[PDB]
């Protein structure tokens, strides 16, 4: 009857720390695929803004020639 | 009195409130901060219970009342008991409607910005009140002497401050804000009486140690030299019947517990001796400011009255500092409602509409309208 | 006894559950790491670049002016 | 590695050591400066607690240690603590005795002349030490790049320093010591969170501020436009869940401390932006020296990582000083260790048998010996 | 329990009886794990009605019994004071210490004394300390399983301690601080 209680007791911390789990890693492989979205997103960004400030720098520069 | 609108005086702390009528000098009702319930069952029709029990009421029967604390340090458990603490004090004594007079109160210094604005919304939404404002502790309590040139540390069951506002205010850091005053003094004596076995347990006797505390408890000048005094049966025992039936002779209980300001480390703290925090404040200023800070040190709050606290002061501030000016300290014989003398100016100012706030100010500003503009 | 037997076999299913989850999650975990890494990094660029456009613009225009 | 006495490579500062083996180009070994006590009584039994705890080792648990700053600006309050912090570097990690190698450290610029002698005198007298030497800070920052004319700018946890050493050292008085620096930012944070209600008190949380500082922290452009900015959720409110477990959302929080950087009249002092004591050490030199000078800024410490320091001196210099030339100011990528990579070459060099003290030089000219021939 | 048995009739009342129900309770009795739920549980009589029948000759069915004692634990509301379940007094000595040196101490709770063999004991606490307090920390209790005990398996080692002698008292040392001499120098 102890022994009984003692891996019934365990059924419920092994279930508790199971729903647990897989309800945080479920929301934390959510929370991935969001994450990763932006820092694509982000990344194409940055992509343009550098292409962009490089253009500029040789803008600037055959301006630069023309003043003088 | 009846022509002008006339505004009201209060001073809201974290234990004691400060209230009065109009154009008053001193407030004319101080009752305790104090609203817990039966968590016994009332009579439960021997009144639908509620009314945690406030005021002269609630003070004069503890026995059955589970003092619930709603205001400790910045953190209000609950707002909505507070909202029937202020129902009572302008009607049931005063006999006088906040919706007629403007209103004061003091503004506890680092408080949550969120606070100052729940506060104001109780008032403006409901209590309607096109005049108030909440001005600073502190600096009530100087502009009440005559010079424009001394340091104050004021406190009492809030926090303690030490301000060194004498010129202006606000510059690097000097002023400084410490959870130890009080309501601490109050909750550390308990714990330093269960090793003589007396353990006064719930919150409704823990009152009765302030209650007992501000009649013969004292400070000791120097704990080294009381400590072989104990040796004699004199100035130790002292006598104190409790009204409920069994003495306590208070001898080194007295000069134990106020220790533990000259030491925080008695409670946790790196924080060093009020006399330190008075370095603390002086070395970041000027070097051609100390010579005439030294020479005025304003000391207001009413915990400032424990015999052998004002003499402990030239002792340790001599020590390790500047010694070649004149070393005083101003601790106001009555430095409890020093607070209380500057607020009845500051609602008659006129200068202070530069200052307060109006209805519509409220409107246009938000409800940051407050701390947003002034300081 | 034989309720001894059958308490037995649904601890090991909310256990193995759990171990399985655990792995994913540190997995998770570590991949968030290195992506945020990457996300703030690749952000402190995005925000140089558009700190050297509005430089570059504004230095384009005294040229222009300086041109007529 | 073994022929050769071979010297080790240190720099010591006021918050953070760094020191490795011999012969390197980085710090392998680098301890944060700790040592406190345990207010509490160590289990007490449970170790003859002594050891205020140090190293990874305090770092690692904070908690139960009264962190105990020894160096402050100039004054040690107590250097019998640092005896046994040295005793911990040479040893428990490198290996190697000092008894054997030579050794180098770093001058803190206007330092007290006592304080030199007192240090090497716990390495004559007891680690026995026939040769070191003590070098400046920022010279060494200099010697690793390829040119004979830069300005310096070093700092990082002791006091800020804005040396221009290019084609020589000391003249009128154009550097600059600033007591500014890593710990006074660490200081600051904590006061301004107060108004918030955030309040992180004792000196263990208080290293805390430092470490999420250097994770998202970073330096306003403009405080006036990013003011309006605030009206937004999105770069404003940042994450980061306190490893306890309350997120401290710090959106106006990041870039509102460092403004003191260029605005030091938020605590209490005279000395202006950074980018005019840049033209307090320029305007003191000869005329014909400037044109070049603004050509290359070097500028050293890891203190000057945080986003958004770079980009608001071009604003600041360009503003009130001749603009005719090429204004250029060299911040190293990984400029904290830009002192260690000067410091491994002063240890090699030859010529610096003519620059450091030998064991009977430290008795033949007293200990002043140091600082009364060189500079 | 044994006021509380007075609602059913059952009335345990002189000073020896009192004693058959500390025998009785640490052989059936537990703690409910949650009062609500449990509660509507009592319509079955499978896990409620325990059978018990008195060495002397009376069944009681402690069925409802059982978890209700226990929960004055949690809620000493029920013997007329203020404190709190034994959760907040865990926060009580946590939030007064340092700020970091909490993240470990929840790495490691200690809980000695035979009076927590109860069934329902300590999965309760993982419960209640998780809901109101920082949660980014390894939650864990160290519950020894004999830790009854624990007090005495300590004992034998003060004993046998050589270092002792710094802290012991020897005849002498009675004598010439005094009575006092014991909690006047140690702590
Ligand atoms: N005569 C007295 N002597 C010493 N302490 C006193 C005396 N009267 C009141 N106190 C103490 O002053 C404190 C209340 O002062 P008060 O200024 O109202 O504080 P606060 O405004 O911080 O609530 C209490 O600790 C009380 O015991
Ligand atoms: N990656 C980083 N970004 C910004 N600041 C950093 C970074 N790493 C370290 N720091 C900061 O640099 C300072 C320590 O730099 P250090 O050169 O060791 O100073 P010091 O020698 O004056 O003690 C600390 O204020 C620390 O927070
Ligand atoms: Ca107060
Ligand atoms: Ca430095």
């Amino acid at each position: 009857a102890r022994k009984l209680v003692i891996i019934e007791s365990d059924l419920e911390r092994a279930e508790e720390r199971a729903e647990l789990s897989e309800g945080k890693c479920a929301e934390l492989e959510e929370e991935l695929k969001t994450v990763t979205n932006n820092l694509k997103s982000l990344e194409a960004q940055a992509e343009k803004y550098s292409q962009k400030e490089d253009k500029y720098e040789e803008e600037i520069k055959v301006l630069s020639d023309k003043l003088k | 009195d009846e022509d002008e609108t006339t505004a009201l005086v209060c001073d809201n702390g974290s234990g004691l409130v400060k209230a009065g009528f109009a154009g008053d000098d001193a407030p004319r009702a101080v009752f305790p901060s104090i609203v817990g319930r039966p968590r016994h069952q009332g009579v439960m029709v021997g009144m639908g219970q509620k009314d945690s029990y406030v005021g002269d009421e609630a003070q004069s029967k503890r026995g059955i009342l589970t003092l619930k604390y709603p205001i400790e340090h910045g953190i209000i458990t609950n707002w909505d008991d507070m909202e029937k603490i202020w129902h009572h004090t302008f009607y049931n004594e005063l006999r006088v409607a906040p919706e007629e007079h403007p209103t004061l109160l003091t503004e506890a210094p680092l408080n949550p910005k969120a606070n100052r604005e729940k506060m104001t919304q109780i008032m403006f939404e409901t209590f309607n009140v096109p005049a108030m404002y909440v001005a600073i502790q502190a600096v009530l309590s100087l502009y009440a002497s005559g010079r424009t040139t001394g340091i104050v540390l004021d406190s009492g069951d809030g926090v303690t401050h030490n301000v060194p506002i004498y010129e202006g205010y606000a510059l690097p850091h000097a002023i400084m804000r410490l959870d130890l005053a009080g309501r601490d003094l109050t909750d550390y004596l308990m714990k330093i009486l269960t090793e003589r076995g007396y353990s006064f347990v719930t919150t409704a006797e823990r009152e009765i140690v302030r209650d007992i505390k501000e009649k013969l408890c004292y400070v000791a000048l120097d704990f080294e030299n009381e400590m072989a005094t104990a040796a004699s049966s004199s100035s130790l025992e002292k006598s104190y019947e409790l009204p409920d039936g069994q003495v306590i002779t208070i001898g080194n209980e007295r000069f134990r517990c106020p220790e533990t300001l000259f030491q925080p480390s008695f409670i946790g703290m790196e924080s060093a001796g009020i006399h330190e925090t008075t370095y603390n404040s002086i070395m970041k200023c000027d070097i051609d400011i100390r010579k005439d800070l030294y020479a005025n040190n304003v000391m207001s709050g009413g915990t400032t009255m424990y015999p052998g606290i004002a003499d402990r002061m030239q002792k340790e501030i001599t020590a390790l500092a500047p010694s070649t000016m004149k070393i005083k300290i101003i601790a106001p014989p009555e430095r409890k409602y020093s607070v209380w003398i500057g607020g009845s100016i500051l609602a008659s100012l006129s200068t202070f509409q530069q200052m307060w706030i109006t209805k519509q100010e409220y409107d246009e500003a938000g409800p940051s309208i407050v701390h947003r503009k002034c300081f």
